[PDB]
RNA sequence: AGCUGUCAACCGAGCGUUGAUCCGAGGAUGUCCGAAUGGGGAAACCCGGCACGAGUGAUGUCGUGUCACCAGGCGCUGAAUAUAUAGGCGUCUGGGGGGAACGCGGGGAAGUGAAACAUCUCAGUACCCGUAGGAAGAGAAAACAAAAUGUGAUUCCGUGAGUAGUGGCGAGCGAAAGCGGAGGAUGGCUAAACCGUAUGCAUGUGAUACCGGGUAGGGGUUGUGUGUGCGGGGUUGUGG
RNA sequence: CGUAGACGGUGAGAGCCCGGUACGUGAAAACCCGACGUCUGUCUUGAUGGUGUUCCCGAGUAGCAGCGGGCCCGUGGAAUCUGCUGUGAAUCUGCCGGGACCACCCGGUAAGCCUGAAUACUUCCCAGUGACCGAUAGCGGAUUAGUACCGUGAGGGAAU
RNA sequence: AGCGAAAGCGAGUCUGAAUAGGGCGUAUCCACACAAGAGUGUGUGGUGUAGUGGUGUGUUCUGGACCCGAAGCGGAGUGAUCUACCCAUGGCCAGGGUGAAGCGCGGGUAAGACCGCGUGGAGGCCCGAACCCACUUAGGUUGAAGACUGAGGGGAUGAGCUGUGGGUAGGGGUGAAAGGCCAAUCAAACUCCGUGAUAGCUGGUUCUCCCCGAAAUGCAUUUAGGUGCAGCGUCGCAUG
RNA sequence: CGUGUAUGUGCGUCCAUGAUGAAUCAGCGGUACUAACCAUCCAAAACCACCGUGACCGCACCUUUCGGGGUGUGGCGUUG
RNA sequence: AAAACACAGGUCCGUGCGAAGUCGCAAGACGAUGUAUACGGACUGACGCCUGCCCGGUGCUGGAAGGUUAAGAGGACCCG
RNA sequence: UCGAUACGGUUUGUGUAGGAUAGGUGGGAGACUGUGAAGCUCACACGCCAGUGUGGGUGGAGUCGUUGUUGAAAUACCACUCUGAUCGUAUUGGGCCUCUAACCUCGGACCGUAUAUCCGGUUCAGGGACAGUGCCUGGUGGGUAGUUUAACUGGGGCGG
RNA sequence: GGGAGCUUGACUGCGAGACGGACAUGUCGAGCAGGGACGAAAGUCGGGACUAGUGAUCCGGCACCUCUGAGUGGAAGGGG
């Protein structure tokens, strides 16, 4: 669960650095949540993964 | 976000009023249910909420009320206005559910919802008289003979 | 004017001024496997459907087509379930695999060096992944510069310069501005505001409505509001 | 003889023996180039500089913060660029940059898109060249060469 | 053109309160003066100052860097046809003993217990071939064989042996556990690549003659068989 | 295992023959998924009484009289 | 080839159920088409008689009146 | 339920020179009755209980001032007000019991679907703003990984 | 070496010339000037009869200064 189904926002890769400056590779993952949204006004619901940015911007209608 | 109410909500506000609220309503309770709306343009959203208050409060129905409305719409031929040339009598567009709910308000009179008119199974787009079914409850059903005139 | 590729000759036959062998161009045929795609499979071998012919006294048998999966257009239908959708049927058009290097975007070591080692180095290297093109990427200022009435998109090359810096200030790493050049296209087009239109969704005041106006008459771009598409109109920094 | 004395071959060092060389000539068809027309599109129911305000100028963006990446710059006083997360504006007496920051000045006009040339490379084809090798050399491979052979396999791999 | 951390000043400059000493700088030499013999200074004249760019040689820096050599580290792959364990579906186990429960009869018992007799055919039962192992010993020990052979030896209806097909993969698998086994290799398989890994360690480094000619000590050292600097060799220049 | 041909019995589509099980008209008796209804399990909001306070204090009050502390009832009040 | 491993028997601990445990980044799988008389882990090792003391140390489990402690909220006061 | 804010109305000040339980005030010759105050009845307010402001039940038609002492006068009135015992509104936190609508269920049914213990959907039944998951954050952490763990020395170690 | 008086030279700017030295360290020093102490003056005084009582560089703190200040003025930061 680290790709948005709407905008394709995937993880990023960086380093976690300790106090001894001991860097290791890790991921910044997107905040994608399991949304269950409607494409029609009527209200038939299909389950997708949407990052919270897309939920906030109202790109998915969870009617 | 900030919305405009179309209905009354207890401990929130009155219908037609512009109310600021958390995004829980504008995502999970109010916006799906239609008892509010996104407030876009002031006159626009005010008119939309007030107007929808008028239609919703009139498209309400009950079971005996539904039987009464079926008796009301057991009337005659319902005339409609959609473009179609007499060259082949072929209707280019798809005669929308609004075009039939308004059509029966013009012909007979009773008001109703586009939800209840079974448009997909009419086999539209031939010129002449055609039958369309309408359903309000589990059992009640009304048959409407709808036609068009030449253009 | 000789030819029947060659090792690689011997036999046996033939062709050639009526232009062969040979060379260049365009075509035809092109078994089976292979992305391999009718189904299956231990690659090159096993088993079919349908259509049109062939052949048999009939089955058997043969020939040629066609039949994968996905993605997108268009048409038909619309489960649970009413709106409907998911799906299903048909008809098209593409995709798939390969490739030495060069490109771009990602993931990313260790040996080693530091006379040990962990920051650091090695090195964003090796390798991996996704994708190209004949090149790519970049590209038309929300830039530099420094008080000069200065440059003017990008890319690349030389310097600046092993400098300023940076660094367990260790081993090490290391610019840019400016300046000289190759090239030229200091190249183009939209969005928005307004105007017109068409359509969709909530609506009629169902009536004095919109229309550039005066006159007269009819009396609905539904009056309206909004969203979308299309067309004008705009395309900027002394702001336009 | 020479606009040909490049280079090979021929029974040993050949300009005049052969193929050629200098120099000219040649394409039916296919393909790559230009050029002239059909064709395609646009511009002209129309131009120009003035005089004074309202609207517009790319929004879940900029900026801000947390944790990172990258810049000469290893977190440093650390700007510029950038990812994930949270918060989150204005439309020009705006907003961004000029190495924390502030004021003034100057430069520019982000969150829309296209774009040739100068630059990198060679699987393959053509033509050449070498104070390059000359059969333990040069390609692993002048000859059965990725062959024989070795390995279950990735793979290794001759000699003549 | 230098001095200064720098602003800066400039044959000067820095420090400093100092025409008061010192630092660095004013090519170099000559003379004549003026001051002290505390090592010479100061000043007036004179002379006037040498760099740079090709290229040969020596040494050096960055590169595999004079050549050869590890055990091992990393990336991506290949292997369960040997072996370890498991999964499906099959086959095999000469011959002979023993004699469990259960059942039946009798005795004995208030009734039991139990015993004797029979039928009965149990069992990780017994002896022992095929088959599977591998305890002892002798031979082999440039073998017949990269683990055998001879003579004996344990199991041999079972936690048995075995065929065919299949599954588990490398910091992983599997293990009735020995760090065993995972293709004659296992305290981390093999192949290719990083890669010409790195080795203060060992080895090797190819023609001649002429002149000169050491050291094996001091100091410091994550140092003690390594290195830096001194000492000690050679060549060039200066002095003599 | 298929296949074709010719003949034989020979059931049959049609006739016809049987078997046939019904329904409507209307007289009805319960069998009904449909209120209201009853029994069952649980507690909606709820008092009483016994017994304590989670802490404060008025306490039968005790310990070198009072050092510290504390067995035990009560009211404010409830871990109740 | 053993005295070592295994073993039938013993106890302790975990697990209320796509359990716990394990393989996976996840999905999913085994556990198990099992359900505490079951499953996993640890030690012991047929049978018979038994298994003393120590809870200070270190783990495990449980508890909370206090002391201490991150990010996050706060922004008094100070500086440009 | 408690806390922080802004706003409204009661309400407060032991003092001695005294007709003073002397809030800091700007305006102060004139404000308070029968919309029933005086003086009686109680509570609200405190009480260092020395004494005073509100109501109606009674009550009858007034009390007051630079009055004079009193630093500061009315304690007769409008507008500003710290100390306090207070309620309410607007706003925002901490907690609590909840609700369902996000989200969740390997609980049932039905459908795509001839075939299906996948998957998706629809719907009933349950949880429920918790859990899970992003981001930030403190713990535990040989489960794993990379590494370090001096030299001299009559061999090395142990000692020094 | 013992005793008393006064007092801070347990100074600031420097330093001819040297000892010792792989280097880095280290050690002595007359004399000049400022401003002082003691002494009538001569003069002595840059800690202690002498030789131990110490730790390079990096990095950072603090006080002072007339240095710098990334367009400019400040600041931050750097510098002495
Ligand atoms: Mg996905
Ligand atoms: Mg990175
Ligand atoms: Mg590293
Ligand atoms: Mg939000
Ligand atoms: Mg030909
Ligand atoms: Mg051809
Ligand atoms: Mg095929
Ligand atoms: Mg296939
Ligand atoms: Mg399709
Ligand atoms: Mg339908
Ligand atoms: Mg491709
Ligand atoms: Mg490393
Ligand atoms: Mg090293
Ligand atoms: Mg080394
Ligand atoms: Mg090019
Ligand atoms: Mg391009
Ligand atoms: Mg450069
Ligand atoms: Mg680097
Ligand atoms: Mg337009
Ligand atoms: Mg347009
Ligand atoms: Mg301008
Ligand atoms: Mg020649
Ligand atoms: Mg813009
Ligand atoms: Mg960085
Ligand atoms: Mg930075
Ligand atoms: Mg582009
Ligand atoms: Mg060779
Ligand atoms: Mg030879
Ligand atoms: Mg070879
Ligand atoms: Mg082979
Ligand atoms: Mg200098
Ligand atoms: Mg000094
Ligand atoms: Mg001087
Ligand atoms: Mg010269
Ligand atoms: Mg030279
Ligand atoms: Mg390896
Ligand atoms: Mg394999
Ligand atoms: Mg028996
Ligand atoms: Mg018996
Ligand atoms: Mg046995
Ligand atoms: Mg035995
Ligand atoms: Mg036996
Ligand atoms: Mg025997
Ligand atoms: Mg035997
Ligand atoms: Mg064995
Ligand atoms: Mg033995
Ligand atoms: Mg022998
Ligand atoms: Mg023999
Ligand atoms: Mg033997
Ligand atoms: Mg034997
Ligand atoms: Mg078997
Ligand atoms: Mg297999
Ligand atoms: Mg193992
Ligand atoms: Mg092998
Ligand atoms: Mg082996
Ligand atoms: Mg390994
Ligand atoms: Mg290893
Ligand atoms: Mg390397
Ligand atoms: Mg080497
Ligand atoms: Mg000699
Ligand atoms: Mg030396
Ligand atoms: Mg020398
Ligand atoms: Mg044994
Ligand atoms: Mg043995
Ligand atoms: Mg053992
Ligand atoms: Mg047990
Ligand atoms: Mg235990
Ligand atoms: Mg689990
Ligand atoms: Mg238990
Ligand atoms: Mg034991
Ligand atoms: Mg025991
Ligand atoms: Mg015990
Ligand atoms: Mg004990
Ligand atoms: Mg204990
Ligand atoms: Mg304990
Ligand atoms: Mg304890
Ligand atoms: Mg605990
Ligand atoms: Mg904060
Ligand atoms: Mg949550
Ligand atoms: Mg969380
Ligand atoms: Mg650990
Ligand atoms: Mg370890
Ligand atoms: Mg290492
Ligand atoms: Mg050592
Ligand atoms: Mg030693
Ligand atoms: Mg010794
Ligand atoms: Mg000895
Ligand atoms: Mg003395
Ligand atoms: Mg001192
Ligand atoms: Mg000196
Ligand atoms: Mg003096
Ligand atoms: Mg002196
Ligand atoms: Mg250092
Ligand atoms: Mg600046
Ligand atoms: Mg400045
Ligand atoms: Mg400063
Ligand atoms: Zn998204």
């Amino acid at each position: 669960a680290a790709v948005c189904d709407i905008c394709g926002k995937g993880p990023g890769f960086g380093k976690s650095v300790s106090h001894s400056h001991r860097r290791t590779s890790r991921r910044w993952n997107p905040n994608i949540q399991p949304v269950r949204a409607v494409t029609r006004p009527g209200g038939n619901k299909q389950r997708i993964n949407a990052c919270t940015s897309c939920i906030k911007a109202g790109k998915v209608s969870r009617a | 976000m900030k919305l405009i109410l179309t209905a009354e909500v207890e401990h929130l506000g009155a219908a037609g009023d512009t109310v600021e609220v958390k995004d829980g309503y504008g995502r999970n309770y109010l916006l799906p249910r239609g008892l509010a709306i996104v407030a876009s343009r002031g006159a626009e959203r005010q008119a939309e909420e007030i107007r929808r208050a008028r239609e919703s409060k009139v498209i309400r129905d009950i079971e005996h009320a539904n039987e009464l409305k079926t008796a009301l719409e057991g009337l005659g031929d319902v005339t409609l206005s959609v473009n179609a040339a007499g060259d082949t009598g072929k209707l280019f567009g798809s005669v929308t559910a609004a075009d039939v709910v308004n059509a029966i308000k013009k012909a007979g009179g009773p008001n109703l919802d586009k939800r209840t008119v079974q448009l997909a199974k009419a086999h539209i787009k031939s010129v002449g008289t055609h039958p369309v079914t309408v359903k309000l409850h589990t059992g009640v059903e009304a048959k409407v003979s709808l036609n068009v005139v030449a253009q």
